[PDB]
């Protein structure tokens, strides 16, 4: 689950590229840790782009 | 401490959000990584704009 609260007035026009680094292309970078079949941790990076 | 880690005494590691990029930025959506403070050098950064 992931309860997200976003600011209604936060746009991303500064950039369009991603590659988990182009800060300007997104508004929020969240990471959810999840487990695979051996429990190995994984980094669910989630990007919110208005 | 001698490992460049913030601790109490106790001795436990103080955690926080990791920094990334140049200049570093705070990944608030990232997991609460151990805070460390390297004593190594800031690399020169070419002028990009002026």
């Amino acid at each position: 689950s992931m309860q997200i609260n976003l600011n209604s007035t936060d746009p991303v026009p500064s950039k369009t590229p991603f590659s988990v680094s182009d800060a300007d292309s997104y508004n929020k970078k969240g990471t959810v840790t999840v487990y695979d079949s051996q429990g190995n941790a994984h980094d669910m990076n989630v990007y919110f782009v208005k | 401490d001698e490992n460049r880690n913030l601790v109490n005494m106790q001795g436990m590691q103080l955690t926080g959000y990791p920094a990334t990029g140049t200049p570093p930025t705070i990944q608030q959506g990232a997991n609460p990584a151990p805070i460390t403070i390297p004593n190594t050098l800031m690399a020169a950064k070419s002028t990009t704009t002026a």
